[PDB]
């Protein structure tokens, strides 16, 4: 059962910048190897077939190479769009083993979050419980704080964060982070403040709402 | 137009059986091969099986090897994969993909069907509205407590991408999922646009359009 | 009978595994009809009547010039039987030589997968000799009249070039076109003249001999028929060559219909991997003795394209079985300029301009190479 140890597991980028992609078979595969692409929660797409030919459909900045058990995948020019994990494959003596992945992630410029938030719906409200939410949209590097306030108050240990990965088209991150109280315990309290601390901030940005307001 | 279409995908119980499609449509079925591979969440990817429809030859690996059974309906243009005795390992992302005779690589893979073993409940989702001043405003839909995953959403059918965040699945302490799909648009299209949710949920059968409008405040 | 034919060059159209077809005018007055080359024959036959599979026929009643014979003729096939109505009428080429011929007819009023459904072509153009010309040798064959009736050198060239999938080449007719080729024309002795027989030597796949005896490749005998598709082989010699393909091809799972040429087999379209496949080489007798030259085709020659869906590349193994010998079809004539020399009884091979190839392969007639079996190899007189 042979073996595909790619390298490295994870790598960042600048665009433009020439990112090669290693992987090394545990025995002398000839040329029978794959390259796959694959976006986060997409299907995976075929890159390379047979070492070094393209597939039909692939960029030219798409590059592979190699022999026996040292293979490369090579993109010269990198591009927002090429953000995935990329996967060699085996497969002279057909029992097909992929590599472990490399996630190849984008660097960009600093951009900042746009700051949404949102009430409880009624249909929610209906069944005694309150979700808050709040909404970073497109900003860049991915590190941001959320912290959620109740009249001024600390909360801890009642939200959770939930961040995308990063944009193919511009390479931002959007982040949702949902507060959870009961119908009672959030009809007690007026300010709901959803503060936002970002590297793009040049102060920490505070979205709130008056409840039984507006 | 080349696409494969997974199916069956679910909750199934711990040594329990299931049983998985592959609709094969706008490509020569007869002439290419069908591969069988899945993907854990967050874990790599790992072959399981072959089938030559024309005619199978079958191909397993060891892993599935005697509980894992490849089918091939030509009349239908459908391969399919028997599952039993299926433990928690066996919980990954079932993709089918094309595969040309040879090289033997898969050139069009499936969007996948997730299959889920477990002990616990199969439970629908709760589609929430999430609305709210500016050029741009954002509407959402918050969709949850369900189980298990996954959860597909888009908006106005499909007609609109522009601007659309569907966020992770996070794994709430209640052993339920939860995650968030939002949509920036002109602020001047509310009120002369219709917006909506197409939330499903295929584990559960269940499927939600919810409309998003800003409250009447 | 050498010099530039501008006005038959590219004068052939067809589909892949349909056949080349050439436009003749036929009656007065001249009806225009789609006929298909065929060396492989000797009678001249178009369909008579309509057909599901036909856009046209020749409607003898249209032409003041027909002649009825008030005989008929039947013709068993491998494969495609056709059975007709003989007659006379005036025969000419539009995109070929400024003559008019009366030639023999035979109005096919029947027939068994003979026709091709949508193949654009009505009738077919026996090119080889009486000997094989139903009924009987007394028939004259159409370019039989044509040199008898005309200063038409007795000599006529192909340049089927490929790449349903459309394709296009040339027929000259007298001469030699020296635009359709480059390099030289090896000739082959054209053993005996009622087909287009020849005698093959030797048979290699990637340089590696068949190890067959020299007179299994021409058993009962091996004609060049441009009216057949596939490179047919007998028995023992297919059998050996398709195991021998295998071991060099890397295709064990290729399914086993496709070399029986049933199954077809597809990649997405400018992905398929010729590089894969063998090249095969098939030696023919030499002009002078104990010498012999070879061609040499690529998987681009002997796999064929194929419903069929615009985004996909399908082909079929383009080397089929034989009981009556080896049949050098179009497969083999295509990335070639293959000359017929009737006068000096020779058949000339050449690589054409419109030779197929890769950034890796390539298409090649090379010699000279030696052969100490020679005109033994035949098996048959």
């Amino acid at each position: 059962d042979i073996q595909m140890t790619q390298s490295p597991s994870s790598l960042s980028a600048s665009v433009g910048d020439r990112v090669t992609i290693t992987c090394r078979a545990s025995q002398d595969v000839s040329t029978a190897v794959a390259w796959y692409q694959q976006k986060p929660g997409k299907a995976p797409k075929l890159l390379i077939y047979s070492a070094s030919f393209l597939y039909s459909g692939v960029p030219s900045r798409f590059s592979g190479s190699g022999s026996g058990t040292d293979f490369t995948l090579t993109i010269s020019s990198l591009q927002p769009e090429d953000f995935a994990t990329y996967y060699c494959q085996q497969f002279p003596t057909y029992l097909p083993t992929f590599g472990q992945g490399t996630k190849v992630e984008i660097k960009r410029t600093v951009a900042a979050p746009s700051v949404f938030i949102f009430p409880p719906s009624d249909e929610q409200l209906k069944s005694g419980t309150a979700s808050v939410v709040c909404l970073l949209n497109n900003f860049y590097p991915r590190e941001a704080k959320v912290q959620w306030k109740v009249d001024n108050a600390l909360q801890s240990g009642n939200s959770q964060e939930s961040v995308t990965e990063q944009d193919s088209k511009d390479s931002t991150y959007s982040l949702s982070s949902t507060l959870t109280l009961s119908k009672a315990d959030y009809e007690k309290h007026k300010v709901y403040a959803c503060e936002v601390t970002h590297q793009g901030l040049s102060s920490p940005v505070t979205k709130s709402f008056n409840r039984g307001e507006c | 137009e080349v696409q494969l279409v997974e199916s069956g995908g679910g909750l199934v119980q711990p040594g329990g059986s299931l049983r998985l499609s592959c609709a094969a449509s706008g490509f020569t079925f007869l002439g290419y091969g069908i591969h069988w591979v899945r993907q854990a969440p967050g874990k790599g990817l790992e072959w399981v099986g072959w089938i030559s429809p024309a005619g199978g030859s079958t191909d397993y690996a060891d892993s599935v090897k005697g509980r894992f059974t490849i089918s091939a309906d030509t009349s239908k243009n459908t391969a399919y994969l028997q599952m039993n005795s299926l433990r928690a390992e066996d919980t990954a992302v079932y993709y089918c993909a094309r595969g040309p005779f040879s090289p033997w690589v898969m050139d069009y893979w499936g969007q996948g069907t997730l299959v889920t073993v477990s002990s616990a409940s199969t439970k629908g989702p709760s589609v929430f509205p999430l609305a709210p001043s500016g050029g741009t405003a954002a509407l959402g839909c918050l969709v949850k407590d369900y189980f298990p995953e996954p959860v597909t959403v888009s908006w106005n059918s499909g007609a609109l991408t522009s601007g659309v965040h569907t966020f992770p699945a996070v794994l709430q302490s209640s052993g339920l999922y939860s995650l968030s799909s939002v949509v920036t648009v002109p602020s001047s299209s509310l009120g002369t646009q219709t917006y909506i949710c197409n939330v499903n949920h295929k584990p559960s059968n269940t499927k939600v359009d919810k409309k998003v409008e800003p409250k009447s405040c | 009978s050498r010099g530039s034919f501008v006005e038959m060059v590219d004068n052939l159209r067809g589909k892949s595994g349909q056949g080349y077809y050439v436009e003749m005018t036929v009656g007065s007055p001249p009806q225009t009809l789609n006929i298909l080359v065929d060396t492989g024959s000797s009678n001249f036959a178009v369909g008579a009547a309509p057909h599901p599979f036909l856009h046209r026929y020749y409607q003898r009643q249209l032409s003041s010039t027909y002649r009825d014979l008030r005989k008929g003729v039947y013709v068993p096939y491998t494969q495609g039987k056709w059975e007709g109505e003989l007659g006379t009428d005036l025969v000419s080429i539009p995109h070929g030589p400024n003559v008019t011929v009366r030639a023999n007819i035979a109005a096919i009023t029947e027939s068994d997968k003979f026709f091709i459904n949508g193949s654009n072509w009505e009738g077919i153009l026996g090119l080889a000799y009486a000997e094989i010309a139903r009924p009987d040798d007394s028939l004259e064959p159409f370019f039989d009249s044509l040199v008898k009736q005309t200063h038409v050198p007795n000599l006529f060239s192909l340049q089927l070039c490929g790449a349903l999938a459309s394709v296009g080449g040339s027929m000259i007719i007298g001469g030699i076109d020296h635009s359709l080729y480059t390099g030289s024309l090896w000739y082959t002795p054209i053993r005996r003249e009622w087909y287009y027989e020849v005698i093959i030597v030797r048979v290699e796949i990637n340089g590696q001999d068949l190890k067959m005896d020299c007179k299994e490749y021409n058993y009962d005998k091996s004609i060049v028929d441009s009216g057949t598709t596939n490179l047919r082989l007998p028995k023992k010699v297919f059998e050996a060559a398709v195991k021998s393909i295998k071991a060099a091809s890397s295709t064990e799972k290729f399914p086993d219909g496709f070399w029986l040429g049933e199954q077809l087999v597809c990649w997405q379209a400018g992905t398929t991997p010729w590089n894969i496949f063998p090249v095969i080489s098939l030696y023919l007798m030499g002009e002078v003795t104990n010498q012999s030259f070879r061609i040499t085709i690529l998987p681009q020659q002997y796999l064929r394209p194929v419903v069929a869906t615009s985004q996909d590349d399908c082909y079929k193994f383009a080397i089929s079985q034989s009981s009556t010998g080896t049949v050098m079809g179009a497969v083999i004539m295509e990335g070639f300029y293959v000359v017929f020399d009737r006068a000096r009884k020779r058949i000339g091979f050449a690589v054409s301009a419109c030779h197929v190839h890769d950034e890796f392969r390539t298409a090649a007639v090379e010699g000279p190479f030696v052969t100490l079996d020679m005109e033994d190899c035949g098996y048959n007189i």
